């Protein structure tokens, strides 16, 4: 039984290949104690991984091992993988081949150290590394289209024609849900709320997941928000305090379309998608315009499909049919596509086994693997 | 080495480039000096193409920024109701 | 002849005066004291409140309140009393003939600025008013146009990078750790030697001890080792009742919280790390001029070891080929006011005021339109 593990920058989605849903979805954080321990009749650990961190975050400093898609801490990634294999899945990694995910346009040493760690410390019979947007297109039941994959660290625009990603048109924007959480923390200071600690960052993340949305027209929404309090919404804090936000609900996701709100040079996701389409040949542009597929949790705002349709319709020629596919399960779409790919009959001879790694070294992943 | 590219879909863009490469080789029988000629041709043209690609990588931060920046140094759009607030800050030496 | 007034309303002090001067005319504490006991002698004044130096003179029979906490005004009637005592008792002017310039910490609530505009226009009714960031005024007083300003006072320590007069808003960082938290931490750690300070009048005594005796160590662990080894770093202070106290190693533990905020339980990084993060959030071609023009302003930057320690910490954080220069002027306790007088004395600032007719047309929300 193969293992499909999606190590995102904000969540870990792992399970068995063949199931329709992931079995372990937990935050990718390592928490460490911050205060003085005075009681000796207690477990008294030094590192908390996953939900155990989120249940103890008020006395903990939280660290994300992945920052902007690349892995910064490898000991914490080892801890994440150990907790995934032994505590959330209850499996032995010596018996199961493991499928891994990787964002496109990434440094090669990340894949090198990933293969080295997965073959030297958590020894698997075989392993494979796949691109996330290609798997998200595979999970949607199509083989040609453009995938907008926006998660916690990166936003990617990947066009795939006949099951092959087009590497000369892959676009990368360094803006995702972590930057939106930090921008919401910055703009909640206008109403008097202070969020500083890493524990309160999770509270603001919950606020963003609960209350924010995407305005269809930004200037008209800002005009209506400044005319009456029909857009104000209330949120109850963990300590019982009640906060109210009126126009921060749609200003925070507007950084996806206006990235200069946090001071980034790149263009919005609509212009990024139009640039990724326009770098391709003319005879496939109709198929790429007709098959826009959303992916990831940052596309879960309840206004993003209509706004993206309006903006791409504005950018595209007027005789072009624009269709945007936003599946309701797109928070788990890389995992489902990996489950489809790992349960295929001819995929079983594409595994990088341990013998080829012994005969090659930590560079086989650039030749047998994409 | 010369490259010329024209692309004119909705507007117009042209690229002209050339490079002069001087090196030396040893002289022996015909096969070995032919292999050395092919080797220096490879090691020149590969570096020329890789340098062109790396020059395209850093266009928007080094050379295009010298003509027009993508964003101002404030990393934000211009507030058009506050033009005098931008003009006041340069009057104090 | 309508000269402008420059008023700096900090968390602990009010620095007010006229535009064009080189020094503030009125520097007084921002406190309001009210009686806590009963009055048994009749025939006197016996007013219900005391503002400024008079509150500090009879602080033994008064409880003291600060209307500004961490840069945010919490009590508005007390701020009315503070501004009235500024205009009518410390400056002796009528604020109907002078436009006024006020200062504000960055990343503040919008309601504070709106209410400041409202109270200036229909209580102390002024022809014009402006609200300005404090760190850009510190750089205006320093004589530079590019550089990063670390303003640390009684409520807020903030870092603002300015490049050629352009304040860079995405690299402006704010910490709610300043001299009042340092005073409270010294008040806490003074109980190790048996000195107990509880009341709000004794907080002023502990603040005076901190101003007279504290300093920033170059190396903290070596300073702790030489404090434990010998009794050569101890100093003595005399209380108002004649008692003498002695502190040996509380002198450098109190401003170590500016570099290690975990002493008071805070998770934030130090002021050196905040400065390095503010520089690293700027453009890569301007970081040389920002590293060479580090400017320190405010009263919490007045410890006599802080420039060399900040130089060592930034040189540790910066790459090895970079030049780090940290500028601490001798008059940096009043630097926002001097730059405010420079800004208010300029010819091209006279179009930047918010007039009374504009407030009548637009209400108290034009301050988000005309002021940064
Ligand atoms: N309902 C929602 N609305 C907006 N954002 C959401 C919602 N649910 C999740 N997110 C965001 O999605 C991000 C992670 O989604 P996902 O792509 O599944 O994980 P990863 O980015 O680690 O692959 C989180 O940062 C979270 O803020
Ligand atoms: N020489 C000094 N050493 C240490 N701290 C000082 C010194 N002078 C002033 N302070 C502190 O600075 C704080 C106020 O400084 P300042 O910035 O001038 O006022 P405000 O914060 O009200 O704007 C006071 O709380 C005081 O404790
Ligand atoms: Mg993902
Ligand atoms: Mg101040």
């Amino acid at each position: 039984t193969a293992l499909v593990c999606d190590n995102g920058s904000g969540l870990v989605k792992a399970g068995f290949a063949g199931d329709d849903a992931p079995r372990a979805v937990f935050p990718s954080i390592v928490g460490r104690p911050r205060h003085q321990g005075v009681m000796v009749g207690m477990g008294q650990k030094d590192s908390y991984v996953g939900d155990e961190a989120q249940s103890k975050r008020g006395i903990l400093t939280l660290k994300y091992p992945i920052e902007h898609g690349i892995i910064t801490n490898w000991d914490d990634m080892e801890k994440i993988w150990h907790h995934t294999f032994y505590n959330e899945l209850r499996v032995a990694p010596e018996e199961h081949p493991t499928l891994l995910t990787e964002a496109p346009l990434n440094p090669k040493a990340n894949r090198e150290k990933m293969t080295q760690i997965m073959f030297e410390t958590f020894n698997v019979p075989a392993m494979y590394v796949a691109i996330q947007a290609v798997l998200s297109l595979y999970a949607s039941g199509r083989t040609t289209g453009i995938v907008l994959d926006s998660g916690d660290g990166v936003t990617h625009n990947v066009p795939i024609y006949e099951g092959y990603a087009l590497p000369h048109a892959i676009m990368r924007l360094d803006l995702a849900g972590r930057d939106l959480t930090d921008y919401l923390m910055k703009i909640l200071t206008e109403r008097g709320y202070s969020f500083v600690t890493t524990a309160e960052r999770e509270i603001v993340r919950d606020i963003k997941e609960k209350l924010c949305y995407v305005a269809l027209d930004f200037e008209n929404e800002m005009a209506t928000a400044a005319s009456s309090s029909s857009l104000e919404k209330s949120y109850e804090l963990p300590d019982g305090q009640v906060i109210t936000i009126g126009n921060e609900r749609f200003r925070c996701p507007e950084t996806l379309f206006q990235p200069s709100f946090i001071g980034m040079e790149s263009a919005g996701i609509h212009e990024t998608t139009y640039n990724s389409i326009m770098k391709c040949d003319i005879d496939i542009r109709k198929d790429l315009y007709a098959n826009n597929v959303m992916s990831g949790g940052t596309t879960m705002y309840p206004g993003i499909a209509d706004r993206m349709q309006k903006e791409i319709t504005a950018l595209a020629p007027s005789t072009m049919k624009i269709k945007i596919i936003a599946p309701p399960e797109r928070k788990y779409s890389v995992w489902i596509g990996g489950s489809i790919l790992a349960s295929l009959s001819t995929f079983q001879q594409m595994w990088i086994t341990k013998q080829e790694y012994d005969e090659a070294g930590p560079s086989i992943v650039h030749r047998k693997c994409f | 080495l010369k490259i010329q590219v024209h692309y004119y879909e909705d507007g117009n863009v042209q690229l002209v480039s050339h490079k002069d490469v001087q090196d030396s080789l040893t002289v022996s029988n015909e096969a070995q000096t032919a292999k050395e000629f092919i080797k220096i041709i490879e090691n020149a043209e590969n570096e020329y193409q890789t340098a062109i690609s790396e020059n395209y990588q850093t266009m928007s931060d080094t050379t295009f920024k010298a003509l027009r920046r993508q964003l101002p140094v404030t990393r934000t759009k211009i507030d058009w109701n506050k033009i005098l607030s931008y003009k006041i800050g340069k009057e104090m030496q």
